[PDB]
């Protein structure tokens, strides 16, 4: 299955988990994307005082992510595999606004989305879209449209904290190879050589100066308030 | 104002002192109205 | 004097300043942003100092933490 | 009542001699302002990249028990 | 409807004269160390509890948008 | 009537439920557009704290939407079916602008726009117009004018609240599949599972761990105050 | 007065628990500040997507008879 | 060793000091950029007074540096010295990525970065990025990518102190 | 502010949220004058 | 306002009413806060 052209696919989901489908809520494309775009940006603080030659540089945030890609419609009936169809585009264009624009009564508000397409996954929001209508029939059915569309992320809470596995105010502990000393460990470990006295008293430590080479000690964390 | 009284700290933001000219007018028209509420 | 200027001793293309604490310069690390010295007739005078500090990646303010700054 | 005859604000690039209770010549601003002024405050700002002072000259009328709060339990 | 903590002391006489309810609670409420609390439709006057569990921890570095802070 | 060259209408009305038409108050062009264009926006509340990698972006609302489109006037006679007036194009201007753009002293306001093409039925009000005039007889009669224009959607309140069909609030019922367990039923209606001893109350239930496959239930609402 | 020794605000995402008379943990703003803090005042806002809350900590020193107008006639 | 192409790398690190590695954290290109571009200011206070002809400007600040260049991913096959991979270039982005772009649990902050081709030796941090996919296999798998990158400059306060070797004191 | 007493309810405009910070600025420099010229 | 006590003379600049209307908002939401502390 190697030969086959996959067609790219978006879905609705109703829940922030995205494992709870909405009932016929999936739009399959029959044309391809060119290409599509990301971006990503980094922000940081850059007050510095008057009279210095460099500024003292803070992370502050990370900024939310963004896809941009466009699609053509089209059934006038030159593109092998498919069939022209009474009505032209209008089933295909409000398939696809009803599973990515419109308002949920259930969930009041849209849905969410995931963007599948080979490599690609993508979860989140519509921001903006722009449809435009290019050649009808003579009874003014249209056959050709053209969409450009960008679409924001979405991270639920209770992943940020598991994707960001935050960690002196956890414990560690570590094996004792030859060369080691406690006060050059303890300033990789807590950022400072003068907690050595409080390691040695947690691990019954008297001779600390000769350490053994197969010892496993532990590093309590720093207390608080 | 024709009182050092009124007068506030300048803090300005690398943000790349527009701002603080707007801010300046503002505290100045307050404190006139709060003058000319007092007379007779 | 009819110069037309300000007299000063020196040219005013850089204004520099000292803060001395207990009788000593606070360490060149520290950056201070303003300063502001006010006196009037039948007040007490008074200054603010504004330093840069806090760093939300480590969760703590350096300068605060000093002895530097401390009331009396 | 006479030192508040004239009263005004003058700014101009900062000296470190002028302090309140000294005297200073006022020119260019019309006959009705021009002349020697009695200093009655001084603010000192410095920032980004300079030392500038307003110098306020004349006197408030208002006695301090008339204008302060809270003198009395 | 009230929720009043008791005192010691009991007077024999006291008068209250040309002022309002909540102005007079006020005064009397403080004079004993009590503070105030109002909450909806209930009167609460009790003294300063800060033996109680937190309710949760704020967070400079996770979850606080602004923060002003001052000791003197 | 296939094969019917539709032409481009455009009705004024008078009340916000579009079914008292303006007399005379009807255009037809005589020339249709090219193409036209539409354009949606959707708008979230993005605040986050500092020192954080993500933020779980906020539906805010939906704006409104937009439709564009050109228009061409032309009386020179070299387009089959239609004749040459005395006058040009100056009557056609003249009732195409008492349609969408005259202030009507009935209303205290102009007039509400049906515009129907094909597939194309939009409602609302103008916002924007230009008029430019290209050729000219030699006594200065205009016999040719291009006009571009930009028309805002209009919805009327009480249908706003029908198309939301907003719904802890409302009753539900359900009829008992097997497969199905009490607390996993609760917890896709409400959101939390603990509300399963108010629903087997409420049911008459006391074997509540075994349910029968063909039970209707009813899914009460939580009280408000 | 002890009680007025620290005083500040808060802001942060909101919650339905936080009333004036709780006490919250303070962390991450310097050994200066840092720990219990007992609440005095709640601001709620819920505006354009988002509900937030304002907690202040600390007492005001003044009295009601000293800081309040209009008490007596 | 003159006839050797380079080819340019970014290694990320753990310290302010650049001293300590992160583990698996060295990106090397497979292509060199074309160029690359450097930015400098200077700031001034220009305050004057009414009914004079010229001000002595004053020094303020030396505001922060910055770097700019662009990328090109491709494992079309065509390129000697490379071979075509079962997977394109989906594991060169990643790479990339965890390198310049993620944030790091152990200490709160995406990483410290070097960069080094030839002459140049730069640290700071990454400010943006753009990625644009070009070509894809007939099962979605791209081939070809383009990344344009902005990067931040990164001063130690103890090194610009020692670097400003500031002198009637 | 320390105090919960000086804020102001937000009211936005669809004009179409820069200029409901800079307004809140205002109110911050004015209260903070009135305060300062109360000390002795 | 439903006074006429705090409204300001309108002076502008040929700097070349934008930001007239700026500022007459901040004197607005000053004199607001003004005006509730003094409740109950």
């Amino acid at each position: 299955s190697e030969g086959k052209l996959e067609k790219l696919r978006i879905v609705a989901y109703k829940d922030s988990k995205f494992s709870d489908e909405v009932e016929n809520g999936e739009f399959i494309t029959l044309l391809n994307p060119e290409k599509y775009k990301f971006q990503y940006r980094v922000e940081q603080n850059e007050d510095q005082a008057s009279g210095t030659s460099s500024a003292p540089i803070r992370f502050n945030k990370i900024l939310p992510q963004t896809l941009e890609f466009d699609f053509l419609f089209d059934r006038t009936g030159v593109i092998a595999g498919y069939e022209v169809t009474e009505d032209g585009i209008i089933n295909d264009i409000d398939h696809f606004k009803k599973v990515v624009y419109d308002y949920n009564g259930e969930k009041h508000k849209p849905n969410y989305l995931m963007i599948t397409w080979g490599s690609l996954l993508f979860k989140g929001y519509l921001k903006e879209m722009d449809i435009e209508y290019k050649l009808f029939r003579p009874d003014g059915t249209p056959i050709r449209a053209m969409a450009t569309t960008k679409i924001g992320e979405f991270v639920e809470e209770e992943l940020r904290t598991a994707q960001e596995n935050n960690q002196p105010d956890m414990s560690h502990y570590r094996t004792v190879k030859e060369g080691d000393t406690l006060p050059l460990m303890t300033y990789r470990i807590y950022g400072d050589s003068k907690y050595y006295l409080e390691v040695a008293k947690a691990n019954g430590l008297t001779n600390f100066r000769r350490l053994k080479t197969g010892t496993e000690l532990i590093f309590p964390p720093l207390q608080k308030q | 104002p024709i009182e050092i009284k009124e007068l506030h700290i300048k803090i300005t933001v690398d943000d790349s002192e527009d701002k603080q000219q707007l801010v300046a007018q503002c505290v100045e028209q307050v404190l006139d109205v709060l003058k000319s509420q007092k007379e007779r | 004097n009819n110069s037309g200027t300000i007299e000063t001793s020196q040219s005013v293309d850089r204004v520099t300043h000292k803060i001395l604490i207990d009788g000593s310069e606070i360490p060149g690390t520290y950056q201070v942003k303003s300063i502001q010295v006010t006196k009037e007739v039948n007040r007490i005078p008074t200054a603010r100092l504004v330093i840069l500090d806090g760093d939300a990646a480590e969760r703590d303010f350096k300068v605060s933490n000093s002895d530097h700054f401390v009331p009396g | 009542q006479q030192l508040a005859k004239t009263r005004g604000r003058i700014k101009f690039q900062g000296i470190p001699t002028v302090k309140p209770g000294v005297n200073l010549l006022l020119e260019g601003v019309g006959d009705r302002f021009n002349g020697k002024v009695f200093i009655t405050g001084v603010n000192h700002q410095i920032s980004e990249g300079n030392w500038t002072v307003d110098a306020q000259f004349g006197l408030n009328p208002e006695w301090f028990s008339e204008s302060e709060s809270n003198i009395h339990t | 409807e009230a929720d009043v903590a008791s005192t010691e002391n009991q007077h024999t006489e006291l008068v209250q004269y040309d002022v309002t309810d909540w102005d007079f609670m006020m005064l009397r409420l403080q004079a004993n160390g009590l503070l105030c609390l109002v909450d909806d439709g209930k009167v609460s006057i009790q003294k300063p509890d800060l033996s109680s569990e937190a309710l949760e921890t704020v967070t400079f570095g996770a979850t606080i948008l602004e923060f002003d802070a001052e000791m003197d």
